């Protein structure tokens, strides 16, 4: 209320001029605010287009008069296809339009805005100007046409000036009116009866002109003009089609359909001063060319599927009514509505429709696209919920059957207003049936439009005439050479989720080889020259795009269908030594293989460069593979190598989009006050865009590292296709610039549509990329460096002495590939065990700093160190390799240890290696040494913090501290009550700097919990060179103990939204506050958490994204022995209070034991939910006796077996 | 009945009508409850029996052996058996068209029955040999007792402005429920209109909706108006609160509130009971087609050019009618369940009424020649009809229609609109000028409707036919540990499947064919498969002796096995919706034991027999890849490339095996309606046919169009006709239309 006038009367300056009388009267509220709307709705009103303005920038557009300069940024959403206006010197009167690919259309009466101050008033003018302008320039292309169309052997020179003189899109008129001219004279003239045909003469001045243009794109060209070229050929090839078939089919008159459904054009220009001298008309739909300047598009193949969408979508345009083509992913439906929308020169305005768009804001776009008569394809329109799917039915019916009145101002009912129709507005609305995340829609709303099947485009057209435009000589060839190569591939390779084989990977093949033919022209010219092999051009663009995405047993097949498709063709790859040597350079920096050819490191230089290439190609990426396979570092060290070749700094933004609701991540806009507030991707997109601080001449790498499903990417198909525009609900459009580029690190895509995969460009990571040696070349080389200086000299001398056993073959690759072999509680993957080496390696080395810090005189020397680090290796790798086992597995795993390895290990021929540990003496040290006979007191028995020693209690507690020294997170699980909290709390007892504080994970868990967690236990929230979350409590670190860590709910597409956050959180070291979108970057935080194993009911298998940095203990139920001797000791410690049941205490321990026994294997919980025993019983059971017995004195045997 | 069946489906007005008519039959005056023979009609499948089925002179098959002794156990049929084998007729009877019209005199009675007791002693007799006609049978009865033409204001066009004046109080609201893919608001807005009724319509949804629509009530019932809120359903709360507002408003009389909504069980129950319930419904049979598309056509709207514009109409209703009526047989008729609606048919008389306008600048009797036929035979095959068609078999379907009806011989005196309706017998073009004779011609229209009037082949409806009546039978019966056994059936799956095959070795030869590539894809992924089913159902059987723990996973797959669904952990090859674990076992058992053969095949020789072996094409995981395979193959054992090269396809009853080099033998194939003499195709009435060893060749493409005689058949995996492997090339006999081909639904099933 207050607050937004406040803000938006300091917006500008003369807006406080504006109605200088209500200045005082603010400084009622509702009077002030409905004044300041309806001002808003009658200044809108003016000039339609702003209704495509909002009210934060048409208040900037009025208050900026005087400084034009400004308005230069608002054009490129009010216009089609107009950027920017060409002023005068003094910035007084406005000369001309200005395209963003750089096309002037300078208009033949200027407006002065001297005479015409207000906005609106130049803004109309300029409007209309351009209209008149486009009309009068599109007669005088057509006159000059007319001058060489009637004749045969055009001089090339003449029809370039002509091309160059007049702008693309009134070229491509100029050509077709020529031509329905000429066949509507042609056809009157043979329609006096059979006779000689004059359609001959026609199809040969194409045929000419086609050649003229051949051999015209064949010689190097501008770019702009190699564009006309471009349009020009494809739209001349399809005349040539459309006569030859008449031709074919003998048709005399030219009223007959093979004529009337052609497309077919009527200029007339003595018609008296109105746009309407240009008028075209399918079958016996009649529009008239609306004159709006589109600037350079791109045009489409005419294919017999496209003249198809044409008559069908022309006749629903007839009877005011709306196309709704569907079909498959990637058919073509989206851009030929906007091929037809430009075709008769209409704004098109495409949205991307999500849930979001609802009823008021489908509204205010109708309103948008009513008010200025523009063109609206709704992509994706069943993708909005049925409710509003059946709410916005309403709506366009009331438009629809408003619009019809003109067939008959004209208003309608939209949001409780009046507002004027125009004829010229349209809606078009393409969908994808039977894909995910797509609503049902009402046969309410399916009569209101009429539906088109495009299931299969003509792709084999498609190739031959881009070829053929592109300059391949051999175009058709080509074309049949490479379309049944695709269909073939589709069939003959296995299917996969990132597999795609359809027309948008046609389409990026044929631009590549284009590309790549431009490129080796270019080198041919460095050292006419028409006989390069196109077919080797072909292979090069095909292996660059189809083959980044190859599985290892489908690539065999893909290259020998590729060489009996093209037999004798042979591909050579580049070197690309600048980049290759910049590589290796950066590897060194960051402490990475590697590699050359079969070298070690080879595939993953492989899949870099390829990775390079499908960015240059490129605007969407998807890095997939299997969790630990070098997509992070692949992508990390290509951007360093980039930005230390081309000299262009690249920075990255890293979004988790499954830790956040998508709320967040694209923004919302409250119903009440109609505000729109951004997301994440949005507000990274926007000051990208509006680069203050210089982020448009940087390399933007926004990088989606998460989880992929049809809810939030598909907000992003306008955004990952040709479109590259993102739009919002609030109407908003926001332009990708050409140095982002968006990117999609994920494991799989089992749960993404094929609409997303066909988008963008997959390079497949796969777990062979990056080798096990490769792993230990980084541990060692940044075991070497970093220090954890007598330390570093430390991990130098460890470094050295662990090096033969990290061989290829060594000790712990044949350890690792034995220990697959085993039955583990979660999904055993290989980084997790060897984080957790790595990690217990470290702590190695700090034990021995420590010692040498203990003993001033006598360090330990080479020896002593040598056979503790020898022996903590084979301890580390026992721990990792079976931490997460029972106790069956981790005795075979110690078994093939003694049976493989050459390291001293113990002597004792019965027992198992995990009961020894290494002492700092180089010694195996049983662990039993460590269990005393404890004597509890008589009184505290049972207490919270009594923990009896155990066997597996100093292992379980000692590894525990040696995780938690190096702040590394990880998780203990184990069936209930076993003892994961008792053994972790006494772990941290030993720790004295870290304060532990307790979640409780339900299935309804959201990071609201972590937030709050946060928000109270680390209240801090300090600024320095960035944001860091600190806990309050200085010098301490705050632990946050997880339980129940897999128990929150997958959602329908597999993930939880918690350990996606908590995993962005480790591994990233922060997140984003939804507030003002900043990093947040943890300080001196650390996660445990402790869960149930994955078969039990309601527990989730956590993913292995997570698991990668989290080791896996399993805490197992004490066994018989393990209790007798635990509550034995209770026993003895309370039946001391009455000192004559002494000899019970034994008994009934065992008694106790017996029935528990008994209990555990008779009531499971496949009975009933609830029955659950646990060593919890026997505490309470202990405790229990212990209160009855505490004030009695004397008591018989009798009562205490009562 | 009216009243009920009005607000019902078409599928149960049959029972509805038995109902009412045992009513009727106990009320009468003294003829026999005849409860004895209800019995067994309604429950006498239920009937144990071991071992005394048997057919006599081979005249009935088992299940008919089986239904007939079944119904000897009623007094009156005692002496079936007998009876059966000692007339020569009855053959004849058994295989007529409509049996049920002359049902032999076979039961044994004392006295002579009333006319309801030779009714259902011949229905009986029905059920037990023409299970097919039981529900035509059915009809018949129901004629016996509530009189003829009782089932008839159903066929009938809705009237909508009788009962909204007349059986509808103010109160009750007039609920519309639509099956998937109709609607019927724009039936309403036609009534208010013509009425001269002010309505008020609004879509419910978007939480302004129900503001808007309780505006809107509040001020009709105090003034007198309609109200049509569409498509509430999608706020059963909402709906909950109208239900119970309207119950205490006492409205001003004229007074009308419409609730348009689809058919889902989330329908607030006390609305629908405070409601009267109108199913809108596609037509039964093409003559309701016609009825209700000219009922709502304006007589005035027809007949204002010339007179032939009249004609159009026609055709294009019975155009209309079959491309309504083949969607009832969707694998056979319209291969996907296209939503072919009013809409279509509002949008194909508006191009009529336009092009003939502009052809005709409003002179009469346009000579029948000049009529626009292309204006309409395109753009009702390429943007109406064709619009929501998806493949190009169903493409042709319609082409095929719209260029045997919309042509200027159509005009003549014996054009025959259908051909072979009764076997013989060819519906004949009526010679009418004005829309009167057309509506007669419709009205006087045989109730005998086969499908062989829609172009389909006569016995496209027996199996549908049989579960009507099961259903219906079902209908008014109705309306009248597992562990161990998951031990058993997990033990007998073991022991039926084979166990693991053997891989392929990998030699330095082997790796560079096709062939093998293929092969040992496939073998690979069917030991993957093998090892996962045999250790899945072994956990299974673990289980259930109880010696193994319970696993979240073992949950879902014993939750999901007992009650017979397919897990969806074994579902990794294409496999028909709806198939039954036993089924995908036994299918499963076949394609192991095919596997295993081709790994012999292939250990006994490397390239001289993965090509001579003959692969069952049913029984692949993937056979497209198959075909790419076999066409890599040919085109690397010579220089051709793979774009040149085309398929030809010749069957090989006798098995001789004289393979060429470049031929690949495939078993299993099944022709749908089509015989094989030689590689010539014919039309026939059985459903389908084996083909034994259809040989493959591939050979260079000359780019030669086809002979007439040669057709392209679709081939199918399985039944379920919704996706592609190739398409073969079948020259037809002498005397043959391929129009009758594509009609008759002929296509190739792997499966
Ligand atoms: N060239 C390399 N040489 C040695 N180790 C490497 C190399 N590239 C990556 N690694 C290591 O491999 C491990 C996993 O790779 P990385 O961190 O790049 O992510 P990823 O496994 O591809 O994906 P994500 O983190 O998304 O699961 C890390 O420990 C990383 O240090
Ligand atoms: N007939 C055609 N000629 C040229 N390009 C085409 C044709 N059909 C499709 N494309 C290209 O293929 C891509 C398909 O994009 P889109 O129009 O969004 O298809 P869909 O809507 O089916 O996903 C576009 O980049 C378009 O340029
Ligand atoms: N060796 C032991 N010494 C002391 N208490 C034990 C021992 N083994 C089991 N317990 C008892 O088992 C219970 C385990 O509880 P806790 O560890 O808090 O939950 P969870 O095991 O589910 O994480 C504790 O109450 C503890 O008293
Ligand atoms: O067919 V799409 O416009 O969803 O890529
Ligand atoms: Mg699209």
């Amino acid at each position: 209320r207050w607050v937004y006038l406040e803000g938006i009367f300091t917006g500008s300056a003369d807006i406080k001029h504006l109605l200088p009388v209500e200045t005082q009267r603010f400084q009622l509220l509702g009077k002030i605010q409905k004044a300041l709307g309806e001002y808003l709705e009658r200044e809108r009103s003016s000039f339609p287009r702003f209704y495509f303005v909002g009210d934060e920038d048409l208040l900037e557009i009025i208050g900026n008069s005087k400084n034009v300069a400004k308005l230069q940024k608002h054009f490129k959403k009010m216009f089609a296809g107009v950027s920017s206006i060409i002023l005068n010197e003094d910035n007084s009167v406005v000369l001309g339009i200005s395209s963003r690919e750089g096309e002037e259309v300078m208009f033949k009466t200027p407006v002065s805005i001297t005479e015409h101050p207000k906005i609106n008033e130049w803004l109309t003018l300029v409007e209309k100007e351009m209209r008149v302008t486009l009309a009068k320039l599109l007669a005088e292309s057509v006159t000059e046409v007319e001058i060489f169309g009637k004749a045969t052997s055009i001089d090339p020179n003449t029809y370039i000036t002509w091309i160059d003189k007049y702008q693309a899109q009134l070229v491509v008129l100029s050509a077709q009116i020529a031509w329905s001219e000429n066949v509507e004279t042609a056809l009157s003239s043979m329609g006096g009866g059979g006779d000689a045909a004059p359609l001959h003469s026609v199809l040969s001045n194409v045929e000419v002109t086609l050649n003229v243009l051949a051999d015209s794109v064949l010689m190097e060209q501008p770019p702009l003009r190699r564009r006309k070229l471009e349009h020009l050929i494809t739209e001349l090839v399809h005349q040539r089609d459309v006569t030859r078939s008449l031709i074919k089919s003998k048709i005399d008159n030219a009223k007959s359909f093979e004529w009337l459904s052609q497309m077919r054009f009527y200029f007339d220009p003595k018609q008296t001063d109105v746009l309407q001298q240009l008028s075209i008309q399918m079958a016996n739909a009649k529009f008239n060319y609306g004159f709006e300047y589109l600037g350079v598009q791109d045009k489409l193949v005419q294919t017999p599927l496209t003249d198809r969408c044409y008559l069908t979508m022309t006749q629903a345009l007839e009877a005011r009514l709306g196309g709704s083509p569907f079909g498959p992913a990637g058919t073509g439906k989206t851009e030929s509505v906007k091929a037809l929308g430009h075709q008769l020169g209409r704004f098109v305005l495409v949205f991307n429709c999500d849930e979001t768009f609802d009823f008021q804001a489908m509204g205010r776009i109708f309103v948008g696209l009513c008010q200025v008569g523009a063109w609206g394809c709704f992509d994706e329109f069943n993708r909005l919920e049925e409710r509003m799917l059946s709410a916005v039915s309403q709506q366009v019916q009331c438009i629809q059957e408003a619009l019809r009145e003109h067939s008959n101002p004209i208003t309608c009912e939209l949001l409780n207003k009046q507002v004027k129709v125009s004829p010229d507005m349209a809606i078009f609305i393409t969908m994808n049936p039977g894909y995910a995340g797509r609503s049902n829609l009402p046969d309410n709303l399916k009569k209101l439009f009429r539906s088109l099947a495009m299931t299969k485009p003509d792709r084999q057209l498609i190739a031959q005439v881009m070829l053929y435009s592109q300059g391949f000589r051999t175009a058709e060839v080509l074309a049949n050479k490479i379309v049944p190569f695709f269909k073939l591939c589709d069939e003959q390779l296995s299917s996969q989720s990132h597999y795609d084989f359809g027309l948008r990977a046609l389409k990026s093949v044929l631009v590549s080889a284009g590309n790549v033919k431009r490129e080796r022209i270019q080198k041919i010219k460095r050292e006419i020259a028409e006989n390069l092999p196109e077919q080797e051009i072909l292979i090069q663009s095909v292996c660059e795009t189809m083959v980044p995405k190859l599985v290892a047993e489908d690539i065999p097949l893909l290259f020998s269908l590729l060489s009996d498709v093209f037999p004798g063709v042979q591909y050579h790859r580049g070197e690309m030594t600048a980049l290759r040597e910049e590589l290796k350079k950066v590897c060194q920096e960051m402490y990475l293989t590697y590699g050359d050819g079969e070298e070690v490191g080879g595939m993953w230089v492989e899949k870099v460069l390829q990775l390079y290439q499908i960015t240059q190609i490129n605007h969407g990426l998807m890095m997939v593979g299997p969790s630990g396979s070098g997509k992070s570092m692949a992508w990390r060290v290509l951007l360093k190598a980039l930005e230390r070749l081309e000299g262009v700094e690249g920075v990255a933004h890293i979004i988790d989009p499954k830790a956040i609701s998508k709320d967040h991540l694209y923004g919302t806009l409250d119903p009440n006050t109609r505000e729109w507030t951004d997301g994440l991707f949005t507000h990274v997109l926007r000051k990208i865009i509006d680069s203050v601080r210089g982020e448009l001449q940087k390399r933007q790498w926004i990088v989606f590292d998460g989880d992929v499903d049809p809810e939030w990417v598909e907000n992003l198909n306008s955004v990952l296709d040709d479109n590259k525009l993102l739009t919002l609900p609030n109407g908003e459009r926001l332009s990708l610039p050409p140095n982002v580029r968006i990117m999609f690190e994920v494991q799989d895509l089992k749960y993404a549509t094929l609409a997303t995969v066909s988008r963008c460009g997959m390079v497949w990571f796969s777990e062979d990329v990056l080798s096990t040696d490769m792993i230990f070349n980084n541990f060692l080389a940044r075991l070497r460096s970093i220090p954890l200086s007598p330390m570093l000299q430390i991990q130098r001398d460890a470094a050295t002495i662990m090096q033969p056993y990290f061989t290829s073959n060594g000790l712990v690759t044949k350890a690792l590939e034995h220990a697959f072999q085993l039955e583990h509680i979660m999904d055993l993957t290989r980084l997790r065990c060897l984080g957790s080496l790595f990690s217990m390696l470290h702590q190695a080395c700090r034990n021995v700093a420590q010692y040498n810090a203990n003993h001033p005189d006598f360090p330990m020397q080479i020896e002593q160190l040598e056979r503790y680090i020898q022996r903590y290796l084979v301890y580390a790798i026992l721990w990792s390799l079976s931490g997460d086992s029972r106790l069956k597995m981790r005795a075979e795993l110690g078994e093939y240890i003694r049976r493989i390895t050459t390291v001293p290990l113990p002597t004792a021929p019965n027992i198992p290696i995990i009961d020894y540990e290494v002492s700092i003496s180089g010694e195996w040290s049983p662990w039993q040494a460590k269990v005393p006979q404890i004597e509890v007191e008589t009184h505290k028995v049972a207490a919270p913090d009594v923990v009896v020693p155990t066997l597996d209690t100093v292992r379980h507690e000692a590894l525990l501290y040696t995780w938690l020294a190096e702040h590394k997170p990880l998780v203990l699980c184990g069936p209930p009550g076993s003892g994961k909290t008792m053994t972790l709390f006494s772990a941290l007892r030993a720790l004295p700097d870290m304060e532990v504080v307790g979640l409780n994970f339900s299935s309804a868990t959201t990071p609201e919990l972590l937030l709050k967690t946060f928000d109270h236990y680390c209240e801090y929230r300090r600024t320095p060179n960035g944001v860091v979350l600190a806990p309050v409590q200085l010098g301490k670190w705050l632990v946050l103990f997880c339980d129940e860590i897999n128990l929150p709910d997958m959602d329908k597409y597999g993930t939880q939204r918690v350990i996606s956050f908590i995993r962005q959180m480790v591994e990233h070291g922060g997140f984003y506050r939804t507030s003002d979108q900043t990093w947040v970057k943890l300080e001196r935080i650390q996660f445990v958490g402790a869960c149930n194993p994955p078969t039990d009911p309601g527990r989730k298998p956590l993913s292995h994204r997570f698991l990668r940095h989290v080791p896996v203990v399993y805490v197992d139920y004490p066994g018989p022995a393990s209790l007798t001797q635990i509550y034995g000791t209770f026993n003895r410690a309370m039946l001391r209070l009455i000192p004559s049941l002494r000899t019970y205490a034994e008994p009934l321990t065992a008694a106790m034991v017996e029935f528990y026994t008994m209990s555990q294997e008779r009531f499971t919980q496949d009975t009933q939910p609830h029955y659950i025993y646990s060593p919890r019983e026997m505490t309470r059971w202990v405790r229990g006796i212990f209160e009855a017995l505490r004030p009695l004195e004397t008591l018989p045997v009798e009562g205490l077996i009562r | 009945f009216n009243r009920v069946a009005r607000g019902m489906l078409h599928q149960d007005h049959i029972t509805f009508a038995m109902l009412l008519a045992r009513i009727k039959l106990k009320g009468t005056v003294g003829e026999p409850t005849y409860d004895a023979e209800f019995q067994h009609f309604l429950r006498g499948n239920e009937i144990v029996l071991s071992a005394g089925s048997t057919p006599r002179i081979q005249g009935l098959t088992v299940e008919q052996a089986e239904a007939v002794v079944r119904l000897s156990c009623l007094p009156a049929f005692k002496d079936l058996i007998a009876k059966v084998q000692a007339d020569e007729q009855f053959g004849i009877w058994l295989d007529s068209s409509s049996p049920e019209q002359t049902v032999p005199y076979l039961w044994s009675e004392e006295t002579p029955a009333t006319p309801i007791g030779q009714a259902i002693h011949r229905l009986l007799l029905i059920q037990a040999f023409r299970p097919d006609r039981l529900l035509a049978m059915a009809h018949m009865f129901v004629s016996t007792n509530l009189g003829e033409s009782f089932m008839s204001i159903m066929e009938q066009p809705l009237d909508l402005t009788h009962i909204v004046g007349t059986e509808v109080k103010p109160n009750t609201p007039v609920l519309m429920c639509s099956v998937p893919g109709y609607d019927a608001s724009g039936h309403v807005e036609d009534l208010a209109a013509e009425q001269n009724t002010q309505i008020t319509s609004i879509a419910i949804g978007s939480a302004e909706g129900f503001n808007q629509a309780d505006k809107a009530i509040n001020t009709a019932v105090k003034s007198g108006r309609w109200v049509m809120l569409k498509n509430v359903h999608l706020a059963p709360g909402w709906l909950m609160q109208l239900e119970k507002k309207l119950h205490s408003l006492q409205p001003h009389a004229c007074f009308r509130l419409f609730l348009t909504m689809e058919i889902n069980p989330k329908v607030p129950v006390n609305l629908l009971r405070a409601g009267r319930i109108f199913v809108f419904e596609p037509p039964p049979g093409v003559k309701a087609n016609m009825l209700r598309t000219f009922s709502s056509i304006p007589v005035s709207r027809i007949c204002k050019s010339p007179n032939e514009r009249a004609r159009l109409y026609f055709l294009l209703a019975w155009f209309h009618a079959i491309i309504q009526e083949r969607l009832r047989y969707a694998p056979l008729g319209w291969s996907k369940k296209y939503e072919f609606g009013e809409s279509d048919l509002r949008s194909a008389c508006d191009t009529v009424d336009t092009w003939l306008d502009d052809t005709a600048k409003g002179r009469q009797n346009i000579s029948p020649d000049k009529i626009p036929w292309s204006a309409l035979k395109t753009l009702m095959a390429q943007s109406i009809y064709g619009g929501r068609v998806d493949n190009e078999f169903d493409q042709r379907l319609l082409n095929t229609f719209l260029e045997r009806l919309f042509t200027t011989r159509s005009f003549d005196s014996e054009f025959k609109l259908a051909c072979k309706v009764d076997g013989h017998k060819d519906i004949q073009m009526p010679d009418g000028i004005r829309r009167e004779e057309f509506v007669q011609w419709v009205e006087l229209l045989p109730d005998t409707q086969t499908p062989s009037w829609l172009g389909l082949p006569n016995n496209a409806e027996r199996v549908l036919l049989t579960t009507q009546g099961v259903d219906m039978i079902s209908k008014m019966l109705k309306m009248q540990a597992w562990m161990r056994t998951l031990h058993t059936t997990a033990s007998n799956w073991l022991h039926l499947i084979p166990q693991t095959l053997s891989h392929l070795k990998r030699t330095v030869e082997n790796i560079k064919d096709p062939l093998f590539r293929f092969f040992e894809r496939e073998v690979k992924m069917g030991a993957k498969l093998l090892q996962d089913v045999r250790q899945d159902l072994a956990d299974v059987v673990q289980v259930c002796e109880g010696k193994k723990k319970q696993t979240n996973y073992l949950r879902t797959l014993i939750n999901e096995l007992v009650k017979g669904i397919l897990p969806r952990s074994w579902s990794h090859y294409t496999v028909p919706a709806g198939m039954t674990v036993i089924q995908w076992v036994s299918d499963f058992s076949e394609r192991i034991k095919q596997l295993q053969n081709i790994s012999l095949a292939a250990a006994s020789g490397g390239a001289k027999e993965l090509k001579n072996i003959h692969v069952c094409l049913g029984g692949l995981f993937v056979p497209e890849a198959y075909i790419t395979a076999t066409r890599q193959y040919v085109a690397q054992a010579n220089s051709w490339s793979l774009e040149e090269l085309c398929l030809e396809v010749n069957v090989t009853t006798s098995q001789g095996a004289t393979l060429d080099a470049c031929s690949f033998g495939v078993t299993g194939l099944k022709l749908q309606g089509a015989t094989c003499n030689n590689n010539k195709l014919s039309l026939s009435n059985a459903i389908s046919t084996a083909l034994p060893l259809t040989q493959l060749r591939w050979v260079k493409q000359t780019n030669t169009e086809k002979k007439a005689s040669v057709v392209t058949l679709p081939v199918y995996l399985n039944f379920t006709r919704a996706d592609l492997i190739f398409t073969v090339d079948f020259e037809i006999a002498t005397k043959e239309d391929p129009r009758s081909f594509y009609e008759r639904g002929v296509a190739v099933l792997c499966t």
